Order: C-alpha cells, then structure tokens, then sequence
RNA sequence: UCGA
C-alpha cells in the first residue's frame, strides 16, 4: 500500500477531503517542478532506476511523502484564491 | 512504425510508470470491488496478472 | 439457421449439423422462452 | 415417442444371458417412469446407452462419474476444440472416434 | 502463423475442467517421479469436488496404468472399466515398473521410505507390509511418490499422477489481447468504437460508473465520461497536456 | 572418511554414479542441485536451421514427399549431432536423396568435426521419382531458444527451427543407506544420466559441476551495512 | 482460421481393402479423433499459480 | 411460542457501526448516547441481552435521518470498508444499492 | 500444518514413569501422538519426547527430518509450557514476524484449534481493527505466500479412494429396500392409499439420504480425518455437505420436470456411478 | 553475466546475502544445498548432559529453588559456549549457589580455554537457603543430536540433554524475479541467516559452501564399470 | 451465435 495511509486517513476527517489535499498539492508539484517542496534531501523520495538513483518524477507520491510530515497546511477557505496564485507562480518558475 | 523496442524504451516507460496505478475492472460489475486500483508491473506475455486475494 | 459452418475441427461441423433450435423464424424468441421448452420431456430419452 | 410410450422398453444395461434375461427383476420403463418389471411383461429395450447423448456427450469416457453440468461444458468445449500438428489420440475413449 | 502454447491460453479436458496457462515452468524444477521424467501439467485438486467430475480422476487413473503398459483404453459411455479392473491395471503397471527398478540395479529410496512413513500413519497403507507392498497399495490407488524439482526433496503426501487427455481450446491470448490509446471515433458522437478490429476502447458501463460513484472518484468518473470519451478539446488538450 | 565415488559407463548416452557414503540425508543436497543444472545450462545443438530449393515455408509440400516441410522438422531437431572441434561454433550439412530411398540422419554430407549418433533417425520417406535437396546450418549453444526467438537470414528461404541444446535426455537421482561409514543412517548417492551422445554422461557431469563450482564462487566480498 | 491437413498414412505400396484409411485429418490420428495430446497430469496445489 | 435470541451476525448486521440514539445502562458499564458501535459494542449488548437486561438498541437511523436528499454521518454511522465512522461526501446510496445487487445472482433454495 | 494429528495406535496406555512409554514408543506399541497416562498426568508419547525451549529448536529438530510439523510436543514458547505442535507455533511466527511484533500476534491468535475459513477470516478483521491497514496488508500477502507453499509441500491430491464409501452404505441401503415392500405391502392391505403410500416412500427415501450422509461424515471423522476431500470440506477449501454426499453417499432423490419430486432415488454416488436412468433423471 | 553479491547484516546473530542477479532457475538450485548443510553441519556449542545435586529424576523436582528441574534444563539447552582451541572438543562446567540469587550464565563457574559467549541468562532463581550444586558437559558436535539418540551420564545419576549443535537456529532463503534492461528472467537470491552468536552470518555461510565445493570436488576418480 |  501508500505507507502512511493509515496517518494519512487519520488527519482528516473525511477520506475525501485527504484525496482533495493530495491531489491539488501534487499539481502544485507539478506546477514548479518540484522546486516548492517541503522535503530536505533525504526526505526526498527517489525512484531507483539502472541509469541511476534519482527523484521520484511521480508527483502524487511527493504529495504523500509531503504531507505525511505535517509541515503543509490545509482548509476551507484558508486564504484567497486571488493571491494563493499570485505569489505561487512568483516565487517559483 | 518498427517495433524494435529498443531497451531505451522499456526503461523510459517504466521511468512514467512508477508511482501511478492503473484500475482493474472485471465484468459484471456489482460490488463496487468490480473496479480496484493496482500497480502496473510490465512483464512478459499478454496475459494480465491479478492477486489471488482480490480474485474472489 | 443458415449460418456460419463451424470448422474449428471436423466435430465442430459434424455436431453442428446435427443440432436442434427452437430459435429462428418459425420458432421462437428469448422473450417468450419458458421452462417448457428449455426442460427436457421425459419421452426425450435417446432422441435429444 | 407415442410409439414408444405403448410399450415398456428395458434397459441395455440389463442383464443379458445370452440372448436371454438372466435375473427376475428387470429395469424398465413406461412413458418414462422407471419401474421394477418381470422378465415377462417387457416388450421392448434400447440397443445401446450411446443412444441416449449425442456425439460430443458420447465421446467423454466415464461420463457416469461426472456431474450434468460439468458434462455439458466438455462435450460443449470439444467443438471449441482447435487442430494441433502433434496432435494425439486419447488414451482413454469411449471408442467412437 | 504457427502459434505455440502460451501463458494465458484455454485448456480443458473432457471432464470440463477449464483453465488458462499460468507461468508455464522449466523443465529443470518439476515434481518429477523416481525416473527422472518430469511432469507435464499439475492441475489443481479443488475444482474437482466442487464440479463433482471424477471422471478426470479415472482419466488420470487409467492414464497412469498406460503409460507404463503402453495400451490405450476404450471405455464407452456406461459401460466398461471399473474400480478392480482399473486398479488391476495399475497392479500390472506396477509390477513391471518396480520390475525396472530393482532389475536397474536399485531399491527403494529413503525418501520414498520418509512418503511412505506419514502414509502408513494416516491409514493410507497397510501397517506391517513391506515397502513394497505399501507403494503398491499407493500406486493402484493412483497415488505414486513425487520428488519437488525445486529442492528435491519429496512431497509430504503422495500425489495423483498419470495420462489425461487434455484440449487446447480456441481462445488465446495472442487473438484476445487488445489496448487503446487514441483513435476512432464514432461519426455520431464522438465516443470511441468498442472492439479489437475498430481498434478502439473498452466501454464503461452504466454499473461500472456506479462503483465508481461508490468509491466517491469525482475526477475519475468525470475524466471517463469526458476527457477520454466524448469531449471534443478534451482528449485534444489532454494529449496535448500528457505530451 | 573419505567418500568413495565410481562411475559405471555405457556408450556416450548412459552413465551412472555412486558417491557413498554421505551424512544423513546429505545426499539430496547434492544430487538434486547437480540435477537442476545437469538439467538446464549443459550445452548442446539440435542444428539451426534448414534450405530447401523446392521450399518457401514450413508448409509448402515437396513432390514425391510422404511428410510436409515441418513435418520433417520435427525430425530436424531430433538429431544429435556431435561437434569434435571445440573451437566450431558454425557449420552446414547437405543432403542429396532422390528416387524411391528413406532418407535418415546418416544419409548427410559427412565432414570434418562431426558425426551423427542416431544415423536411424528417419528423415522423409520418398517415393519413386521423388528427388530432394537439403542444406542445414547448426550451431551450439545453452538451453532451449525457440525458432521465432533466433533470426538466420541465410538467405531468401531460410528457415529458422527450434533449438533444444540440453544434451541431457533426463537424470534421475537416487539415495539409499550405504553400509559404508562408522556409524548407521547414512546415504549412498547414485546419480543416473541419460543423454543422446553429443556429451558423454561423464562429461556433462563434469562441466556441471563446473558450473556450480563456479557460480558458488560468486560468494566473495559483499559490501556491508548494519540497519 | 484453423488449417485443414490431410497425412498420408500410406507406404508406396501396400495392399488397402475397401474403407481403410490412406490419407489423415486435422483431428485425425490413423482414423480416431484426437482433439488435444495425452499429457502427464499431476494433481496438487503448486506454489498457489 | 418462546422469544429466542437473533443469532449474533443477525445482531452484528443490525448494530454494527450503528450510533446510539439514547444512553444505555447494562451491566454497570454504561454506553453514552453518540458512541459509534464496534463488534465489541454490539457483543456486549448481547452480552446483556443475554442477561436479560436489554431488549432493545435505541439507533439513529437513515430512515429517521432528517438530512435533504441523503443521510447524515451519526444516522449512518461506520464507513464498511475503512471500519470509521462514514466519510462527509460518500454516496451511500449508490455503495448500499451496489451491496444488495452483488447478492442478487444467488437466490434459490 | 496447524492440524494435529492423533493416532488410535497406542490408545490411553496408563503407565507408572515415563520410561515405560519412553520403550512402548520404540517397541510400537505405542503411538507418537496417542493420548495415553505417564504417572497420574495425561500426555502422549509426543509431549514428552520432544522437548523445546524456544521456537528456533523445535523447528530445526523437525526441519532436520526428527519430526512432522502435526505431532503434539511440548515447546517454550514467550514464557509460556505450552503443549502444541511446531505448525502451530510455526503460524503464530508467520503471523508475528508478518506483523513485525508477535506479541499482540499471539495475542490475538487462537493456539489451540486448527486454523480455516472462519478463524482466519476472524483473525484478518482483529488484525485491520487492532493493528492497521498497511500492517494487514502486508500480513494478507504473507499468509498467501507461507499458505500456498504449505499447500505445495503437503502435496494433498484427490484420487478415487480418497472418497471411500461408508461401510454402513449397503446396510443403510437395503433395510431401506425392505422398508419399500413394507409401505408398498401397507398399500396392498388397505391401510394405505395412493398419496400417503408416495410420501411415506418420499421420506423414506429422505430419512435414507440423511442415514448416508450421515454416515459419510462419520466414516470421515472415524476413519479418515486427514482425507484431502474432507479437509477441503472442514477448512472451507472448498466443497460443501451435499457435493460430498454426492461424491460419497447417495446423490439423492431426484425431481420430475412436472415439478414434484420423483419415486425411485438414484442410489449410487459418483464414485460409484450412476446408470442411464439416474443420469437421464438427474 | 557476472552476479554481484551483497551483505546485509546486524550483531553476531542476524544476516542477510543476496545474490543479484543470477540465471533463472539457479537461485532455488543454491537455496537448499547451503539451507540443508547449514542446518546439518557447522560444528561448534551444545552441553550434553548435565548432573545435579539431590536431584536423580529429570522429573523430581528441586527444594528451594524457584523453577523446577525440567524448566532448568530448558534454560541450559539456550546457553551457548565456544572453545578457544581445537585440542578440546569436549569440557565440563561447574556451578555452585546458595542462598537468595539470580543464577546466570555469568554465575556459571568458567573453565580453562571454555570462554562463555552468553553472559546474562537467567537459569534457576535460589529462594532463602538454595541449595544447588551442578555440572554440565559441553561438547563439540554438528545439527541436531536428540537426548534419546546419545545416552550419557558421567556422574551417578546424570541427564542427558539435547544437544543443539549448529550456531545456526534458523535460515530461511528466497528467490524473486528482477528486471534488468530488457530481460525480466533473472535470479535475485536473498538468504536469511539467525545465528546464537558463536559464529556470524558470514561465517556460517562461507564455512557452507566450503563444505559445498568440498563436497563436490568428491567426483574426482571414476572407477569404470559398464552394464 | 459463442467467451466469462
Ligand atoms: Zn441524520
């Protein structure tokens, strides 16, 4: 399974609401390229391939990794949608 | 055009593959367990393998 | 009735001359099909 | 069929002497209605118990041990059946190859 | 094309058993026989009392007497072999089996002694009887000693072996086999065409939309009645996107 | 002590061993192992592939000719041919049979570095008028590569047939008590090896315990850690 | 799809009464039915495959 | 004519994952009104059952769930597969729909 | 491998000390699992032989050919005397180091019956609730890999006397076949007329089936118990009551295309076989 | 191709060796001969019997000490010891203790060149006036030597003990298919090791495939005798 | 009209 779908389950109350984190969160990997994440080096997940050993390209998996150490945060109408993507695609390219 | 396959290939898909899951679904679907997310493996043959377990 | 010969092997064809529908113009269809006819009668013995 | 509901047919499987019935109890039937019957009063039996399945169903050896359904799926695959290059009579057949 | 057995394929006898080919095996491990020749199927046991056909069972019992005999058998349908006569069968094969043997210059091995242990203490065999007479009393029952190619060291229990007659059915893989990407769409709408010769997608059925709803997928569903289906920019912008 | 071993040959096809005595049960641990790779990685030819001038395919049936094209294959690779140079990887053997004769294995073209152990291997039969020719090519190699697996290209109607290497026919090992050693329960182990000729029972025994030897080898210096 | 092959059966020459065989059938071994081969049949769990 | 007691995956199937409607006094232990009831929770009141002391389970139920078009998390109670209380936003009308169509292949004897 | 096995062989021999059974073992008179009495203590020859004080022993001793996986001995196992057989402690392993703490494992496990269907499937449920998702998951695959190995090494096959027919069958049989001219005699005096005739014989013919089937489960738990097809059975492998009665005892009455039930049952089983009448009718 | 070999490990007890890669087949080929003779061979601990005062019966139980005989025995069976030269394949130990304690291995009397790798296990507990006095036999053997298979009692009246000889408690191996490139037919061989500590992982494993390669080494001189 |  995802290791730490249990914690994961366990910080939300609904199921869903964790799937809707995830994915947005992975989209915002996506969206920088990895260059936004929370995760130190050796928080870094990493896909072993014959070539060599290097990040794990998948980004939903980085969402998961992410969130499992809390360092995110998450709710409804946290903050304006208006600038959530103003100083998103700013700071990163 | 040309199926050589090079290894190149083989690997690159893998390189897209992992960390995603593919859903299985077998017919009739009743149960909503019809449909269940599992993890592409590539292997040989064209036969899909399935879990044992999730086959009942 | 006039279909498809069966010549996966010469059996296919040789049992499939020999079978009986009740199906077919003249016949009858899956809507009306009832336990009467998919049952088989005691007299059917060693002719079906 | 009415022909045959006339009278009372044994049964192929009965037990033949040498042309004569050998035992006083006698498996037959009337219309299709198994019956305990003299070596009397029967007029009638079927040749043989082949007569009773047809081609596919007959060329399943020990059919007997073998449950209805299973039965009909066998001598129904053996029509799916597809030509090999080696391939081999059976070992065990009911002789009507 | 000449197509040669592969994994996944029909087979079935005429006891209807059905099955496919799973993980076809070397040569090298099999659970052969104190001859060295290995095995060609090993077919599970429990379908067999579940379809209550034995049938498969007196196959492999008159299938094992010939492949040492050398005779096949006929056996019409209710009438012919039976339980002493096929069990003769085996006597004979056996007897000339074991003849073999220790005319080869051998005897019976000690792993066949650790079988026949285990086998005497359930009841299978006589107790008292000598080895001989207790493999005997196995091998008419059908049941003979097998050696795990694997390890090598024996199976705990006797096993069931001998000639089945087995079909290779119509269906195979190679034939059945079929995938989508992109490509065909349907002139009235703008869903693909189902099948393997359009060279289309699979169909999502009404029921198959419900468990999806039941596992509460919102994008899933949404992509497959849209974005993969019907939509007109967006497999366009999705291919686009994936690229 | 020291464990007495012998060898009863017969021809290049059977052979027997008897290593006793041994500790108890200690017999299979060996004998079956040495069976796998006996088994599996002996080398071996079973030709390559095949060129008639009458042929395109696998099909096309030869005039005056009882068996078809893959028919006669199926003989093909049935015969044992013994290369006597060990540095050949590659030949060719030519066949020329016409009129009523039944062709066989030792009907070919003999030549240097090879010889054929079953010449009774029946090829085609041909009737009156019937004229054939043949030409295969065979190489050696490991195990079993099926003929959609292995290109030729030997030219316009090269056909490529199944290569079943594995000189081996079967092994069946066997252990029993030995009435040698200083105490009881011990296990003489007798090895039996049933092959076609192209490598002696001896000799296949040989290069596999080779190969195991060998592979066993590869047990030096891994690279540590401690979780 | 399935080939249609007919295998002779007969030597060059031979005697042959009236109904006996000369030629083979895709399911046709010497004039007996053969659908699939006879193999050797094991019956028992195998590594759960 | 003697009252028996429903054999307990009768129980199971009626209490499991059910959420108290009213506090529950048996056996000196005490369940409050709001607990979700695990298979613990429903042997206990069988338990008690048994001793005589309960007859009947006070249950909020989707039948007297006053939610519009739908049900209620504490009406419903436990999510089948995950063993929680049911997750805001499940369709259980399509997953209740499905489980009684599964079994509708088998009914004869 | 969590079945245990018990032999009739030696059958409760009382003896004084442990050294009679201790030579009863060796002269065969005894059993290695038989349930006999060493001083005043019930034991068997098993429990006090082999002796273990850790799991890591018992499973060499036995591995290395001294033992079966089914025998009853006695064994160290967390602290604890208890008296089982190495299959057992070889599940409450597998489960343990499958979880990675054997502690709540053999907490939750029952050492005592053999593990099937139901207590598996109890044991799966305990497990997602007490321990949690990833762990059961993992625990799943493991019990399928050990299981499916387990099944390979036993090597358990079906053959035709693997269904062998209750002694009791031909008795059973025929005191029914009196009891047929006996109703039919009841019809012949009066007594009885047409219909009460026919289900006097219906039930007759039904109280038959239960006398064989009945019967067959008996001769499998008497006689047989390690039987591959009444194992399948009893684990919940698969089969049911009734395809084995089938397969074993009589296949029962059959039932006319009218829609009541017919007169003569079919007698034989499978094993048997059945003649064109029963087929026909079946 | 060239098979690579890693070690992971941790203590003197657990180990783990992994093949990776290897042809298919062959990882089940190793798995049994190095799982059998590790379980059969490697010499080393084990106690033989062991005698004890005012005790006779292994049964009659022991005044003034918490557990019982059988329970003691028990505990001695888990000591594991190792000799430091290979001159003394067999020794004696002694153990004297009274009053009120907590008898450990470490309160096991030493010996001159026994060295006692296990230093805290607990073996009886001495309630207030424990009378004990005890010695056990330590000899040098290999597998598993039951109690019943050796009868020993040096003193009057001894108990003999089983003897568990192998360091090795448990293995256990495994093979899985790994992809590399193209082929997916490979051999990953992983071997799980437990050992009491005496002799690591690594050790056990090496001294193994010695006997392994030593053992087949044994086909050497054939003694030809044909059928 | 077959496959599940
Ligand atoms: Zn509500």
């Amino acid at each position: 399974a995802e290791p730490g779908i249990d914690k994961l389950f366990g910080m939300v109350d609904s199921k869903y609401r964790l799937t809707v984190v995830v994915a947005k969160r992975a989209q915002q990997l996506l969206r920088h390229r990895f260059k936004n994440t929370v995760l130190e080096p050796e928080e870094r997940p990493k896909m072993r391939t014959l070539e060599g050993l290097y990040d794990d390209p998948n980004a939903v998996t980085w969402a998961m990794k992410e969130l499992l150490t809390g360092r995110l945060f998450f709710g409804e109408n946290l903050v304006p949608e208006d600038r959530l993507q103003k100083e998103m695609e700013r700071l990163y390219p | 055009r040309q199926r050589d396959i090079k290894d190149e290939v083989w690997d690159a898909l893998e390189e897209v593959i992992h960390g995603k899951v593919v859903l299985l679904n077998r017919a009739p679907t009743l149960h909503r367990l019809g449909i269940q997310a599992f993890q592409p493996v590539l292997v040989e043959g064209q036969s899909i393998q399935l879990h044992p377990l999730v086959c009942e | 009735l006039s279909q498809f010969k069966d010549e996966t092997n010469p059996l296919s064809s040789l049992r499939h001359k020999r079978r009986i529908s009740a199906l077919g113009p003249g016949g009858l269809t899956r809507e009306r099909a009832g336990f009467d006819v998919r049952d088989v009668h005691r007299t059917h013995y060693g002719r079906i | 069929a009415s022909e045959e509901d006339r009278y009372t047919i044994a049964q192929a499987n009965t037990p033949l002497e040498g042309d004569r019935i050998a035992t006083d109890r006698v498996v037959a039937r009337r219309r299709g209605e198994p019956v305990i019957v003299a070596p009397e009063e029967v007029e009638f039996m079927d040749v043989s118990p082949k007569q009773v399945f047809s081609l596919n169903t007959n060329l399943i050896p020990f059919l007997e041990h073998d449950d209805a359904n299973r039965a009909l799926m066998g001598s129904n695959m053996q029509t799916q059946a597809v030509p090999l290059i080696r391939a081999q009579a059976p070992v065990v057949m009911t002789g009507l190859e | 094309q000449k197509r040669k057995l592969q994994v996944g394929d029909k087979l079935a006898n005429r006891h209807g058993n059905k099955g496919v080919v799973a993980k076809i095996l070397p040569v090298e491990d099999m659970p052969h026989l104190p001859d060295g020749t290995p095995v060609d199927v090993i077919l599970n046991p429990l379908g067999v009392p579940s379809r209550m056909n034995l049938g498969q069972i007196l196959e492999t019992h008159l299938g094992l007497a010939g492949y040492f005999l050398g005779q096949r058998y006929i056996s019409p349908v209710f009438d012919g072999a039976t339980e002493p006569e096929i069990k003769e069968l085996l006597a004979e094969a056996f007897n000339l089996y074991f003849g073999k043997r220790q005319g080869e210059g051998f005897g019976v091995d000690k792993r066949e002694k650790e079988v026949l242990a285990r086998a005497e203490k359930l009841g299978l065999v006589s107790p008292g009887k000598s080895p001989e007479e207790q493999l005997k009393e196995l091998f008419d029952l059908g049941k003979v000693v097998l050696y795990d190619g694997r390890t090598g060291e024996p199976f705990e229990g006797p096993i069931v072996v001998g000639q089945m007659f087995i079909m290779k059915l119509y269906h195979m893989v190679e034939d059945k086999m079929h995938a989508r990407s992109t490509g065909p769409y349907s002139l009235i709408t703008q869903q693909p065409l189902g099948g393997k010769a359009q060279f289309g997608g699979q169909r999502f059925g009404e029921m198959e939309v419900w468990a999806l709803e039941a596992y509460g997928a919102a994008h899933t569903l949404q992509e497959m009645l849209t974005i993969k289906s019907d939509d007109i920019e967006g497999r366009n912008a999705a291919y686009q996107a994936i690229i | 002590k020291a464990p007495v071993f012998t060898a009863t040959t017969q021809g290049d096809h059977y052979g027997e061993f008897v290593l006793e005595p041994l500790e108890r049960g200690f017999g299979v641990t060996l004998g079956n192992p040495l069976r796998r790779i006996l088994l599996s990685s002996i080398p071996g030819t079973a030709v390559t592939s095949v060129y008639i001038e009458d042929v395109l395919h696998e099909f096309s049936t030869i005039p005056g000719v009882k068996e078809d094209v893959v028919e006669i294959i199926l003989n093909l690779k049935e015969l044992v041919v013994r290369f006597l140079d060990p540095k050949m990887a590659s030949t060719t053997l030519i066949l020329r049979a016409e009129g009523p004769k039944e062709v066989r294995a030792g009907d070919f073209t003999p030549s240097a570095d090879v010889e054929i152990m079953n010449p009774d291997l029946h090829i085609a039969t041909l009737e009156e008028g019937g004229k054939l020719y043949m030409e295969v090519r065979v190489d050696r190699g490991v195990g079993y590569v099926p003929a959609e697996r292995h290109g030729i290209k030997d030219r316009i109607n090269a056909i490529p047939v199944d290569a079943i290497f594995s000189p081996v026919r079967r092994v069946a090992f066997q252990v029993e008590d030995t009435r040698l050693g200083q105490r009881t329960d011990l296990d003489k182990l007798t090895l039996r090896i049933w092959t076609d000729g192209s490598v002696t029972p001896l000799e296949a025994l040989n290069q596999a315990v080779a190969i195991l030897k060998e592979h066993l080898n590869y047990f030096a210096n891994p690279e540590a850690s401690l979780l | 799809g399935t080939a249609f092959d007919q295998r002779p059966r007969v030597r060059v020459g031979q005697r042959v009464k009236k109904g006996d065989l000369l030629a083979d059938g895709p399911a046709s071994e010497e004039g007996f039915l053969a659908l699939g081969q006879n193999v050797l049949v094991a019956i028992m769990p195998f590594d759960g495959y | 004519r003697t009252l028996r007691l429903r054999k307990r995956s009768d129980i199971e199937s009626g209490l499991y994952g059910r959420v108290l409607a009213r506090e529950v006094e048996a056996l000196g232990r005490r369940l409050e009104e709001g607990r979700y009831l695990s298979l613990e929770d429903v042997h206990f009141l069988i338990k008690a059952a048994e001793a005589g002391e309960v007859r009947e389970v006070p249950v909020r139920s989707p039948l007297t769930c006053q939610t519009r078009y739908g049900v209620c998390q504490k009406c419903y109670g436990y999510d089948l597969s995950m063993a929680r209380p049911v997750s805001i936003g499940e369709a259980v009308g399509v997953v209740a729909a499905e489980s009684i169509g599964e079994p509708g292949t088998q009914l004869t004897m | 491998i969590t079945q245990v096995r018990k032999e009739k062989k030696g059958a409760g021999m009382a003896f004084a000390t442990p050294e009679e059974a201790l030579a009863a073992y060796e002269r065969g008179e005894v059993a290695l699992n038989a349930p006999i009495v060493v001083a005043g203590r019930e034991t068997s020859v098993g429990r006090l032989k082999f002796v273990f004080a850790n799991p890591d022993e018992a499973l060499l001793a036995v591995a290395h050919g001294l033992l079966d996986l089914q025998d009853v001995v006695t064994v160290r196992y967390l602290g604890r005397r208890l008296e089982t057989s190495p299959g057992r402690i070889l599940f409450a392993r597998i489960v343990g180091e499958a979880v990675g703490d054997e502690k709540v494992a053999q907490e939750l496990i029952q050492m005592d019956v053999p593990q099937e269907k139901n207590s598996l499937k109890d044991l799966v449920y305990q497990a997602f609730l007490r321990l949690g998702m990833e762990k059961t998951a993992r625990l799943l695959d493991a019990l399928k890999y050990y299981g499916f190995t387990l099944s390979t090494t036993s090597g358990i096959t079906i053959g035709i006397d693997d269904a062998v027919i209750p002694e009791e069958k031909q008795r059973y049989l025929e005191e029914a076949d009196r009891k047929l001219r006996q109703i039919e005699q009841a019809y012949e005096m009066g007594f009885l007329t047409d219909r009460e005739r026919y289900d006097q014989v219906i039930q007759l013919w039904t109280e038959t089936t239960e006398k064989v089937t009945q019967a067959v489960f008996k001769n499998f738990e008497e006689n047989y118990p390690f039987n591959p097809l009444y194992v399948m059975a009893q684990s919940g492998a698969r089969g049911n009551p009734q395809q084995i009665r089938q397969l074993c005892g009589m296949r029962g009455l059959m039932q006319k295309p009218s829609g009541e039930t017919f007169e003569v049952p079919v007698r034989s089983s499978f094993r048997e076989g059945l003649t064109v009448l029963e087929y026909f009718i079946s």
